[PDB]
């Protein structure tokens, strides 16, 4: 069909993928529609050990956006392999799962990447290098091409499935990091993770998030996502799963003009639980409006424009 | 069937106290409502404000196909302010009903029910008193407000029989001067089930006075995003299973007191 | 009065300052209200020679924001000293003017900073180091602490008025640059300039801005501004003029909780021409709502919290 | 006096052609209108869309205190789409009147006026024909559209006397098949003043055919932000003074042909 796109590890019936941290492991939104409509799902970050996350308040509203400071709350590798992914496998055996992998040091990332491909339904790993590294002073793996390339290369060695890297946008120049990550063996990229914002309470004069700083997302960041997706697409040959503020089939198509191959939708699910099926059934009419063949073609036409 | 989301119609909206609006909503979400104390996840009519506003269900009318809510607004930059500018006839984007409400099944006419409420914690307690009244149990309802300016639902509670209703104000402008906790100390009987909802200090004082009671049901608040349990924004620490997070939107909004640390 | 704030070179009757590039040289909005209501004005960037700017389209709408790629269009030093600033001086002799100074190489910045203090009404210079440097390959002066400190030190030498530096937010870590700029002799800071975004036309599949990339501003960026203003305020002692998406007295006050001393308002003027007088007359009621004395106090209370 | 901005009232709004809405606005901005071809800077009722939408004045009625505009909408994500959902009674945030319009002072009943318009360039030309008709000059009005589906203001132009009106469509669905330029070649007289407005290719063809005429007035478009001349978003290169920028919102929207390069 028109909406189908084929990526490393991913034979997607269409390009819509709920973004990590915005869909749990699918168990909640599944009460609202048949998850088989989706192309895939980036499930919540998996860390080696369980994590409660940060203290509350964890989220805040901004203009056309929100802030989150969840802190990677997740039940850990053992529980995710035993409960959460098998649950997806039973109810949706043919629905490819993208396993977001986060960590605090290189060994932890590698340990997760060794085991988590064993899940039959996990077709891809999305390395979330947008975390603090304690083996480096809380610096993010996603800001140093050398460390990031180390991390990917180490993780590339143990993984039974293709490895995508999820780029942080909080950089001066993003091009060295993508070049480095592609040369370390990444099969694909996802971008972007969140920007950094703060809100203050007028009454208490303290930050509204306990964590002070939090990740900014929503339509407010779509221009930043488009710019960095366009920037990286001129510099790497591995395909890009674009995300950042997508709310419409129009937004999806614009991600394609930037060079994305599939589109992840994250914050928008909170406003409209049906936004991901809504967009999918709305995509063909919008593609006709702008004279587009198939998404597989568009990827090639845009790639050759470029 | 299980609609989950609907464009409801505002039947009316008026300002029933200082910055507190009562909105009556008509739609088919009402036939899905059961336990008192569930909430609605309301979208603001302002495209720059994407997160829904969670507001307790005050009462509903299954035959009329309408439910009622009572909410406080912020300043002119607040999203609830925008909601109050909506008018009779307008549609409003609603998710619901959502959450685990107040259990009322195992209550019977012999056990004596105490209900404590404050501020904008009062609305969900009204539907609770409606459904408990049909069980012919005896109710004591103690409500506290900051002031007479913010007093809500007095006439609705007074009209319920089997009710001893007491009202406090922090300044004394109406009823008893002081906080709801003062009226709480003054009760002389053995309470079998307590339902409570209000500002955290009030919930803290209620939970500490009755730490020994199993049937103590506490209605909680938190910052929300998804409203259905997927983003993990609204967590509480589980007292019964350490390191385990309770989610106010999905596990709650009401918990047993054994499950919470304040 | 309550709204008055005193800064280096700036005895402001209140803190509202229309942001550079959003007010021209005041001649247009002056048809709409008495400019004397304002605390000051950051006028358009001055470069040594005239500049036409970039080709059109130069602006684009985003969610709660806009993109601009003006290209520093301005009539140049000689005309600005002879026409545009004297015009302000005649119609508003007591209205302090903040002279945004941009450039393409270090000599140009210095040349402008030597002359432009000669204007009686120019009390401060706002070094716009968020430009490309051709003496470095189009890299921005605002991304290298060494070069930026060079540029400020060179410019500090020739200026007859206090020098504020305007920080770019497109950095991995902003703290080295502020530390460097404060140690180079800057009397103050303004932040932030714009983020980088892109929009694509669905019909043509090309970027909607001729310049491809453009500066993102508006309420969409207020959380990013607050975070970087809060970050820098813990690291420098020179005062900060905060800007980024301010539209309300509430927004102004939040900038204060972050550590700003006065607030510049830029993109908002395009939606509401009266937004800067509107905010100024609305400020005291909003300060009462949140129990605030005077802005001079609030600066001190926030500074000591911190 | 010189109000500059006002919350006007929508008197009516209906869809008079495929995706082209006619809105009639009542307010005191109308008494400030003079030359035809000024525009309004409209705010979208959508807080996430901060830039105003600039739309030409089609006609006004000074006594009725109303003006009329005709605009095309985009898709459901477009801001003009949102404007069309507004309804009779609603207020809309307007800046105006803005710009330099079409001069009509120096026109007298002997000189022969040609008017060329296309697409959504037609609306501002209607007020122009109204005010020229009072000078009893002879008018030839040639309008071109993409299709019959997007034809606008035919009945209003037909009702004006001293008018020879011709209409083309690119597909031939109505009137003459082809572009407005074809009808332009076919005129046989000496034109003294030409007023024109429409898509850039049409303006390009008009300006090249009459490069020799001083009284050739061209109505321009560009991307806008501030709408009053301060941000320099909407520039055109000045043909009469190189390196000098014309601003479509403030110097324009209408220019003499000597001032433009297409
Ligand atoms: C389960 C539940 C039931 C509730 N029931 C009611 C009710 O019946 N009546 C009532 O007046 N209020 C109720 N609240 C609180 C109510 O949600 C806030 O008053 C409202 O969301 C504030 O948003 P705003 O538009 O007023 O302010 P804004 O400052 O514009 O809101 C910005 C963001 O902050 C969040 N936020 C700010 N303060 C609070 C708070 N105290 N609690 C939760 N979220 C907050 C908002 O939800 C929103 O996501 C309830 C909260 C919860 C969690
Ligand atoms: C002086 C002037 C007079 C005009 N008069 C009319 C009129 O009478 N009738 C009419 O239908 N249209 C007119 N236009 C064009 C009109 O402004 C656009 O149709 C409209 O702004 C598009 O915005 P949107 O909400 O439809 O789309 P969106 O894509 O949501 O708009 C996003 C941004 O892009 C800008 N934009 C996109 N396309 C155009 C364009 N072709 N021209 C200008 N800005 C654009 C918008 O102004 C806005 O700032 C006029 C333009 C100008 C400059
Ligand atoms: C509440 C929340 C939780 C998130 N959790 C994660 C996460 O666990 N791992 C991750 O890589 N990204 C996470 N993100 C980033 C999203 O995956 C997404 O890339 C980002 O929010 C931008 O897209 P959006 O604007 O459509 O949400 C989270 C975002 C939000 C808002
Ligand atoms: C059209 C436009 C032109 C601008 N021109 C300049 C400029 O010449 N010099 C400068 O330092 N900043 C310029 N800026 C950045 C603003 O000064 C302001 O700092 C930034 O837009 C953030 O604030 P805001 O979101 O309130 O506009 C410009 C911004 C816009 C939108
Ligand atoms: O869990 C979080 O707080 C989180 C992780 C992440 O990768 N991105 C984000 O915005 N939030
Ligand atoms: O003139 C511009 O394009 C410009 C300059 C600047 O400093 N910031 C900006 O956003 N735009
Ligand atoms: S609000 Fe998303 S988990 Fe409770
Ligand atoms: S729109 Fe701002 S200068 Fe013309
Ligand atoms: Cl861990
Ligand atoms: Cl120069």
């Amino acid at each position: 069909n028109r909406l189908s796109v084929k990526l490393p590890g991913l034979d997607l019936k269409n390009p819509i993928i709920p973004a990590s941290g915005c869909f749990g492991f699918g168990e909640e939104y599944a009460k609202y529609y048949d998850l088989n409509k989706l192309g895939s799902i980036m499930v919540k970050a998996t860390t080696l050990h369980p994590r409660f996350g940060n203290p509350t308040p964890r989220v805040a509203e901004t203009a056309s956006g929100m802030l989150n400071a969840i802190g990677l709350q997740n039940p850990g590798l053992e529980v995710i392999m035993a409960e959460k992914l098998p649950w997806l496998n039973e109810n949706f055996p043919d629905l490819p799962i993208i396993a977001n992998v986060a960590g605090s040091e290189e060994d932890d990332y590698v340990a997760v990447c060794a085991k988590i491909g064993d899940a039959p339904n996990v077709k891809v790993i999305e390395l979330n290098i947008s975390c603090p590294n304690v083996k480096h002073g809380g610096q993010a793996f996603g800001t140093d091409p050398d460390v990031a390339a180390a991390l990917v290369k180490a993780c590339k060695a143990v993984s039974k499935v293709p490895l995508y890297v999820k780029l942080s946008p909080n950089v001066t120049d993003i091009v060295p990091i993508a070049k480095a990550v592609e040369a370390a063996g990444a099969d694909g990229l996802t971008m972007i993770n969140t920007l950094m914002g703060v809100r203050f309470d007028l009454k208490t004069r303290k930050p509204v998030l306990a964590n002070i700083t939090g990740g900014l997302s929503g339509p407010a960041i779509k221009p930043v996502a488009l710019k960095l997706i366009h920037q990286v697409a001129q510099v790497v040959d591995i395909p890009i799963i674009g995300m950042g503020g997508v709310e419409s089939a129009q937004d999806v198509l614009e991600m394609y003009m930037a060079g994305a191959s599939a589109v992840a939708v994250g914050t928008a699910n909170f406003a409209d639980p049906f936004v991901c099926p809504k967009i999918i059934e709305k995509l063909p009419e919008v593609m006709d409006q702008y004279g587009i063949d198939s998404l597989e073609n568009l990827i090639q036409e845009v790639k050759n424009s470029k | 069937m299980p609609k989950l989301q609907e464009m409801m119609t505002i039947v009316s909206q008026r300002e029933v106290a200082s910055n507190i609006f009562e909105m009556v909503l008509k739609g088919e979400l009402v036939e899905e409502m059961d336990l008192p104390g569930q909430f609605l996840h309301l979208a603001v009519p302002n495209a720059s404000m994407l997160l829904r506003r969670p507001i307790s269900i005050s009462s509903w009318d299954k035959v009329a196909k309408t439910c009622t809510i009572l909410y406080r607004i912020g300043d002119e930059t607040s999203g609830t302010y925008e909601i109050s500018k909506l008018q009779s006839g307008a549609k409003i984007d609603v998710m619901g009903p959502l959450g685990n409400g107040f259990p009322v099944d195992e209550v019977v006419s012999t056990d004596k029910i105490l209900i404590v409420g404050g501020g904008i914690g009062v609305p969900p307690l009204y539907e609770l008193a409606k459904q408990l009244e049909e069980k012919n149990c005896q109710m004591t309802i103690l409500l506290g407000f900051a002031s007479e300016k913010v007093k809500i639902l007095e006439k609705e509670f007074a009209e319920l029989k089997n009710v001893s209703l007491k009202i406090a104000t922090d300044d004394g402008s109406y009823g008893t001067k002081g906080h709801v906790g003062m009226l709480m100390e003054e009760i002389d009987f053995e309470v079998d089930a307590l339902y409570t909802c209000g500002a955290p200090a009030m919930l803290k004082a209620v939970a500490k006075k009755y730490e020994q009671l199993e049937r103590l049901y506490i209605s909680m608040e938190s910052r929300m995003a998804c409203g259905i349990g997927a983003c993990y924004a609204c967590v509480e620490h589980d007292k019964e299973d350490e390191n385990h997070a309770l989610k106010v939107c999905e596990d709650g909004p009401v918990f047993l007191g054994k499950q919470l640390l304040l």
